[PDB]
C-alpha cells in the first residue's frame, strides 16, 4: 500500500520525473483523481519539486 | 590545547599523542588536508625505503658484484651504468610487494577498511625481537626517528652527489667547499 | 481564435486565471481536486497566445495548454 | 614503404631550415653588441634552435619532401612514440581525472550537502579520492562485472518516442 | 587558519583558478625545461 | 569465503568447488557479469586449439610431410609457404566444425560445456570423468600460455622453437619489426 513515507517509482511518461524514485507526502482521501503528492530532490524545468499521481501511474519500492 | 613541540600552535585535532612519534609536529595543518592512517602509513613507508638506501648508498662505495656494469661508486651515476633490463624486474617485483603486503587495499579509500590493520604493521617479525609489549613500543618509535633521520640523510646524499659527483665517505676523506 | 484546454491533472490552484491579461479563464465547481475546483476557457476569443497560463500553471506536466490557432486583430493584438 | 619520406637526417630540405634559420638570427644578432642583454637573448634562440633540429635528426623521425617532420599514427612500433605512447599517457591521466572526478561525485551524494560541496569542494575528501585514481583502470573493471559502473536502463529517465 | 578563510579558499572559483595555475606551470616548466618534444623520445 | 589462489581475496561468488579447473581464480570477477557456462565453453574451446597448435607448432621441426612446400620449420613462414588450396580446406573443416559448436550452445544449452560425445576409448567415461576434465583444463591452460610464447617468439626470430633454443636466440635484437 502506498501512504506517507513510501518511496515510489514514477510510470507517467510525460513526468519530468517518469522512472525515477519520489518520496510520498500525503494520500488525499477519495474522489480525489490524483490523490498521492509525491516530493523530488530534483527540480523540474519550472523550478517545482512536488506533483501529484495517480495510484496507476506510481509503485511502490520501499515500505513506510 | 597547544603542540608540544610548536608551543604557540593549537594542537592539531588528529594529533593525540597516541601514535609512535608523536609530538604534535604539524603547523601547517596538513594532518587536516590527508587521512592520518594513511600519512602514517606513508611516513613509516618513506622512512623504511631510506633506511635501505641509505645502507645502500655507502656499501655500494665500497663493495660490489662482480662485472664493470656493476662498478661506480658514485650511487646516482650508478643508476644509470647498470642494466635497465634489471631495474624493470625491481620495479616489478616491488609491484608484488606493494599489491600482497596490502592484500590488494593500495588506495586511501581502501588500506584502513580493514579495522585490524594499523600503519607499518605487515605483521613481520621473524626472530621476534618485539615479543616484549614495552620494548616493541619503543621500538616503534626508534623506527619512526632512524626513517625520519635517514630520509634528510638520503637527501643529503643525492644532493651532495649532484654538486660534486663523489661518493658519501670520498667527500667527508677529501671535503672541497663551494 | 487559440485553443485553450485545461486537462484532468488541474489542482485548482487559480494561478493560470491571475496571470492571463486578457480575462479568457475562471474558476468553476469541481469535484475532481482537493480544492474543489478547475481552470475553465469560456472567452478564447480574447485569447492573445502570451502563454503567461502556461507558465503559472504547477502541474507536471501542465494542465493548461494553448494550441496558437486562426489569427485575428484580437489574437494578434493590434491596436490600429 | 613510405618512399615519399625520408629520414630528417638524410633530409637535403630539413638540413637548409636549419642553415636558413641560423642565418637570420645571425644578421639579427649582429645589429646587437657582445655582451648585451638582447646579444645572449638572440645567442640562447640560436643554441635552442640547433638543439632542436639536431635533436630530430638523431631521433628518426620521417621527414616529406617540404623538409618538415611527419608522423605515422597506424600502429607499427617503430614509430610507437609518436602516437602510441602518448596515447596511452593521455588515457591513463584522462581516465585518472575522470574516475576521481565520479567517484567524488557519488560520495557528496551520499550526504546533506550533496550541492553545497559541489560549488564549496571538500577538499580532503577530495584530495582522498584524487590520491587513489593511480589503479583507475582495475577499479574500473571491477566495478564494471560487480554491476556497480552502470544504472539499469529502466531506472534512468527518458522522455516520449 | 581560520575556518571562513578556509571555507572562502574551497570555493570552485577559487580552486578552480589555484588548480589550473598549478597545472600550467607544470606545463610552463617542463617545456621550460625540456624544450620541443614532438615525440617520446624513446 | 576466501579465493583458494589468492587468500586476502573473496571467493567468486558464482564459481563452485564442483566446476573443473576450479582454483577459485577470478580477480576481475567476469563469473559475475557474463554467463559462466558460456565462459566455461569459451575456455575449453581455447583450451582445445591451443593444445592441437603448442604440438602443431613443434612436430614439423622433428618430422614433416615428404616436400619442399611442407619444409619451412618457422610455422608463420609455413602459412606463406604451403599450398592455398590445402588452407582452404583446413579453413572449411574449422567452419564445419564451428557450425557444430553454434548448433550445441542455440539448440541445445542442457549440454554441458566441452561436450560433443567424443570418448572413442572411455578414458573419461567412470570414475576418472572430474581428473580427466581437470587435466584437460590444466593442459590447456599450459598451452594457451605456451602459445603466447611461440606465436610472439617466432615473430621475433623466424625460427622454431627448438631451433630458437639450440641457437641460444633468447635475446630480441629483431624489435621493433616494422
Ligand atoms: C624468479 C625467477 C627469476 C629469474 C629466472 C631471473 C632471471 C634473470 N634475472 Mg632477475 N631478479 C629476480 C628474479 C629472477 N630473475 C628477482 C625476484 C629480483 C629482485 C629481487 C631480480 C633482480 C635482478 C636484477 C637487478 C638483474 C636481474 C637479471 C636477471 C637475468 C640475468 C641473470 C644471470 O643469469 O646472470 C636473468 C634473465 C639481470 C639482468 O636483467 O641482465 C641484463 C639484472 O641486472 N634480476
Ligand atoms: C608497480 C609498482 C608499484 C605499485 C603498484 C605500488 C603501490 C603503492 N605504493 Mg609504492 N613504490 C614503488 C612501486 C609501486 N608502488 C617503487 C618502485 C618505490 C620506490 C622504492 C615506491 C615507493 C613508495 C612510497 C614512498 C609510497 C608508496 C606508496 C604506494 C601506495 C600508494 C600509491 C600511489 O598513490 O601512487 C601514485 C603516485 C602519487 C599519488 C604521487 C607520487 C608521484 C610519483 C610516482 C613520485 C613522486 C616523487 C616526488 C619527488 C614527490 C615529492 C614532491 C614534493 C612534495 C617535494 C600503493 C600501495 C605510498 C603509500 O603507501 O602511502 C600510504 C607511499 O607513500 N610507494
Ligand atoms: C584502419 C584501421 C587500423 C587499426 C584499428 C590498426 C590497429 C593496429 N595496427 Mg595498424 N595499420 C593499418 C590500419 C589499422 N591498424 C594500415 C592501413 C597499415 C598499413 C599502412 C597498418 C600497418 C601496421 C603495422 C606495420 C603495424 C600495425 C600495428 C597495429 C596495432 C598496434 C593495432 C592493432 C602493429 C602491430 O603490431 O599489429 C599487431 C604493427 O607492427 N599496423
Ligand atoms: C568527473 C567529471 C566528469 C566525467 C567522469 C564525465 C564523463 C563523460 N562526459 Mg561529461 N562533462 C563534465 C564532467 C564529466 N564528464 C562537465 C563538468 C561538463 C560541462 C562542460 C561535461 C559536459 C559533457 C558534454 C557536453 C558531453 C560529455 C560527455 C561525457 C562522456 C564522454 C566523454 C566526454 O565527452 O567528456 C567531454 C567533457 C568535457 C570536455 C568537459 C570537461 C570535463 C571536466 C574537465 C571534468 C571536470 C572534473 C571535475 C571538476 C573534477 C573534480 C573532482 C574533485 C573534486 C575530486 C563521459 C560519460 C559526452 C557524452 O555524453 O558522451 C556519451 C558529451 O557529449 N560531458
Ligand atoms: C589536442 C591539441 C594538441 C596536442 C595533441 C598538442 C601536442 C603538443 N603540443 Mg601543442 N598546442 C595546442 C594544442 C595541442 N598540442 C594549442 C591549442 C596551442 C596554442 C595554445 C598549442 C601551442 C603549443 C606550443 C607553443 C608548444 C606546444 C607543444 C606541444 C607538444 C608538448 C609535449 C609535452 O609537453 O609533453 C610532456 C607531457 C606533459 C607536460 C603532460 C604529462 C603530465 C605529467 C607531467 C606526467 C605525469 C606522469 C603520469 C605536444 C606535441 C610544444 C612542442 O614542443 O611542440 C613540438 C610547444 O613548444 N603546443
Ligand atoms: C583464453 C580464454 C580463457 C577463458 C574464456 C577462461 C575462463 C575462465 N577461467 Mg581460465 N585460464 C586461462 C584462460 C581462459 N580462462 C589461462 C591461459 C589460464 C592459466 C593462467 C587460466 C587459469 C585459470 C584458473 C586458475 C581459473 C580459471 C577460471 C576460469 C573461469 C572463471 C574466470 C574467468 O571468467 O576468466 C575470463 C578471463 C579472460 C577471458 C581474460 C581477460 C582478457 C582481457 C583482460 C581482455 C582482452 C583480451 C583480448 C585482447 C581479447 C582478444 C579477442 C580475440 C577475438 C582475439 C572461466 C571459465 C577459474 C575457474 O573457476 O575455472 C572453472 C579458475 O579458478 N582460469
Ligand atoms: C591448430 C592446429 C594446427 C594448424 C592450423 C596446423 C597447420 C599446418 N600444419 Mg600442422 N600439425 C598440428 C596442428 C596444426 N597444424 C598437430 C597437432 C600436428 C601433430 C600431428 C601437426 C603436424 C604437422 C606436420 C608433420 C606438418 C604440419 C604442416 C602444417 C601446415 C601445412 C599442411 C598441414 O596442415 O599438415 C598438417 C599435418 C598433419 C599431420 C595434421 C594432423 C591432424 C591434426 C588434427 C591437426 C599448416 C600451416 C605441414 C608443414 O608445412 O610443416 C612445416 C607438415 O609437414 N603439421
Ligand atoms: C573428404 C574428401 C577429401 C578429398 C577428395 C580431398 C582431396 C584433396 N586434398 Mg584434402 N583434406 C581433407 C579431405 C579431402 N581432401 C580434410 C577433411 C582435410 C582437413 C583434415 C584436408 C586437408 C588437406 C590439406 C592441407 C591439403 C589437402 C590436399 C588435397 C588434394 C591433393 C592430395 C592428392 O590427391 O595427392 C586433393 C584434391 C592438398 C592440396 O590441395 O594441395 C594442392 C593439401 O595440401 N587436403
Ligand atoms: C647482468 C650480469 C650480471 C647478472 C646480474 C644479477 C645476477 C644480479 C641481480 C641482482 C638482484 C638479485 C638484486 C635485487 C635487487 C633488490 C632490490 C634493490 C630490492 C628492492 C627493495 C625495495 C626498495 C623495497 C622497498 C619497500 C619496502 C622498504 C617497504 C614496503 O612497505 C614498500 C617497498 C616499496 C616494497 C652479473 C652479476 C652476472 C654480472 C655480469 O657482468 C652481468
Ligand atoms: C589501436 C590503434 C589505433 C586504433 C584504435 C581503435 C580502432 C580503437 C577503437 C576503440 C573502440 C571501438 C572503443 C569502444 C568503446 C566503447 C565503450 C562502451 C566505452 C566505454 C567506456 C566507459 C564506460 C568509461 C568510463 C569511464 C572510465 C573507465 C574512466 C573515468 C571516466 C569514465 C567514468 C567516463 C590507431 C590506428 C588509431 C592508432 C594506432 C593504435
Ligand atoms: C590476457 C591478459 C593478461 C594480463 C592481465 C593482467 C592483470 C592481472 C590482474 C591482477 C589482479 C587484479 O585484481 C584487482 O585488484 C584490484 C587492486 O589492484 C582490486 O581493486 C580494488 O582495490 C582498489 C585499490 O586497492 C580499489 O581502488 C578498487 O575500488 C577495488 O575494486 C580489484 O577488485 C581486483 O579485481
Amino acid at each position: 500500500m502506498v501512504q506517507k513515507g513510501s518511496k515510489v517509482k514514477i510510470l507517467r511518461k510525460e513526468s519530468y520525473w517518469y522512472q525515477e524514485i519520489g518520496n510520498v507526502v500525503t494520500v488525499e482521501k477519495s474522489g480525489i483523481k490524483y490523490p498521492i503528492i509525491v516530493r523530488f530532490d530534483k527540480v523540474n524545468y519550472a523550478g517545482v519539486n512536488t506533483n501529484n499521481f495517480a495510484s496507476e501511474e506510481v509503485i511502490e519500492i520501499e515500505a513506510p | 590545547t597547544k603542540s608540544l613541540s610548536v608551543p604557540f600552535l593549537e594542537r592539531p585535532k588528529n594529533l593525540d599523542g597516541t601514535a609512535p612519534g608523536d609530538v604534535g609536529f604539524d603547523p601547517l595543518y596538513i594532518s587536516d588536508l590527508l587521512d592520518i592512517q594513511w600519512l602514517r602509513e606513508s611516513e613509516i613507508k618513506h622512512g623504511r625505503i631510506c633506511m635501505l638506501a641509505a645502507v645502500g648508498f655507502i656499501v655500494q662505495e665500497f663493495v660490489h658484484l662482480p662485472g664493470e656494469v656493476f662498478s661506480n661508486k658514485v650511487a646516482i651515476d650508478a643508476l644509470f651504468q647498470v642494466p635497465s633490463g634489471g631495474l624493470w624486474q625491481i620495479f616489478l617485483f616491488i609491484g608484488l610487494l606493494e599489491f600482497v603486503m596490502n592484500k590488494g587495499k593500495m588506495t586511501p579509500l581502501d588500506m584502513f577498511s580493514d579495522p585490524n590493520r594499523k600503519p607499518g604493521d605487515f605483521g613481520f617479525d621473524p626472530l621476534g625481537l618485539g615479543k616484549d609489549p614495552q620494548a616493541r613500543k619503543r621500538y616503534e618509535v626508534a623506527e619512526i626517528k632512524n626513517g625520519r633521520l635517514a630520509m634528510l640523510a638520503v637527501g643529503g646524499f643525492i644532493h651532495h652527489m649532484l654538486l660534486t659527483h663523489q661518493g658519501v665517505v670520498e667527500q667527508l676523506t677529501h671535503f672541497r667547499s663551494l | 481564435a487559440h485553443n485553450v484546454k485545461i486537462y484532468d491533472t488541474c489542482i485548482g490552484c487559480t494561478q493560470c486565471v491571475r496571470a492571463c491579461p486578457c480575462d479568457v479563464l475562471e474558476m468553476v465547481p469541481w469535484d475532481g481536486c482537493k480544492a474543489l475546483q478547475i481552470a475553465s476557457a469560456p472567452r478564447t476569443e480574447d485569447c492573445v497566445g502570451c502563454k503567461r497560463c502556461e507558465t503559472a500553471c504547477p502541474t507536471d506536466f501542465l494542465s493548461i495548454r494553448v494550441y496558437l490557432g486562426a489569427e485575428t486583430s484580437r489574437s494578434m493584438g493590434l491596436a490600429y | 614503404e613510405f618512399n615519399n619520406l625520408i629520414p630528417c637526417k638524410e633530409s637535403k630540405i630539413f638540413n637548409k631550415r636549419l642553415e636558413s634559420t641560423i642565418k637570420k638570427l645571425e644578421n639579427k644578432l649582429s645589429k646587437y653588441e657582445v655582451g648585451s642583454s638582447s646579444y645572449l637573448a638572440i645567442k640562447n634562440t640560436i643554441n635552442k634552435t640547433n638543439n632542436r633540429f639536431h635533436k630530430y635528426m638523431e631521433s628518426g623521425v620521417l621527414c616529406g619532401k617540404d623538409g618538415l617532420p611527419h608522423l605515422i599514427a597506424d600502429g607499427r612500433w617503430s614509430h610507437a612514440g609518436e602516437f602510441v605512447i602518448p596515447s596511452l599517457l593521455f588515457i591513463y591521466i584522462s581516465g585518472w581525472i575522470g574516475w576521481v572526478g565520479r567517484g567524488y561525485l557519488s560520495a557528496i551524494k551520499n550526504t546533506n550537502k550533496a550541492i553545497e560541496n559541489e560549488i564549496i569542494i571538500d577538499v580532503p575528501l577530495a584530495l582522498k579520492f584524487m590520491s587513489s585514481g593511480f589503479i583507475w583502470p582495475l577499479s574500473a573493471l571491477r566495478e564494471y562485472t560487480k554491476g556497480d559502473l552502470l544504472m539499469k536502463d529502466s531506472e534512468v529517465t527518458i522522455s516520449p518516442r | 587558519m581560520n575556518k571562513d578563510l578556509l571555507k572562502y579558499l574551497s570555493t570552485a572559483p577559487v580552486l578552480g583558478v589555484i588548480w589550473i595555475a598549478i597545472t600550467a606551470a607544470i606545463i610552463v616548466e617542463f617545456n621550460r625545461l625540456y624544450p620541443d618534444a614532438l615525440f617520446f623520445p624513446l | 569465503r576466501m579465493s583458494k589462489a589468492i587468500p586476502f581475496f573473496p571467493k567468486p561468488a558464482r564459481l563452485d568447488e564442483s566446476m573443473p579447473g576450479y582454483a577459485g581464480f577470478d580477480p576481475l570477477g567476469f563469473s559475475d557479469k557474463f554467463d559462466v557456462k558460456f565462459l566455461q565453453e569459451a575456455e575449453i574451446k581455447h583450451c582445445r586449439i591451443c593444445m592441437l597448435a603448442a604440438l602443431g607448432w613443434v612436430v614439423p621441426e622433428f618430422w614433416h610431410l615428404p616436400s619442399e612446400v611442407f619444409s619451412n620449420t618457422s610455422p608463420l613462414a609455413a602459412l606463406g609457404q604451403v599450398p592455398k588450396l590445402g588452407l582452404i580446406q583446413i579453413l572449411l573443416l574449422v567452419l564445419a566444425l564451428e557450425a557444430i559448436s553454434l548448433d550445441k550452445i542455440t539448440f541445445h544449452p542442457e549440454k554441458e560445456p566441452g561436450d560433443f560425445g567424443f570418448d572413442p576409448l572411455g578414458l573419461g567415461k567412470g570414475n576418472a570423468k572430474k581428473w580427466m576434465q581437470t587435466a584437460e583444463l590444466k593442459n590447456g591452460r599450459l598451452a594457451m600460455i605456451a602459445m603466447g610464447a611461440f606465436f610472439h617468439q617466432n615473430l621475433l626470430t623466424n625460427q622454431g622453437i627448438f631451433e630458437q633454443l639450440r641457437t641460444h636466440n633468447f635475446f630480441p635484437t629483431t624489435f621493433p619489426l616494422h
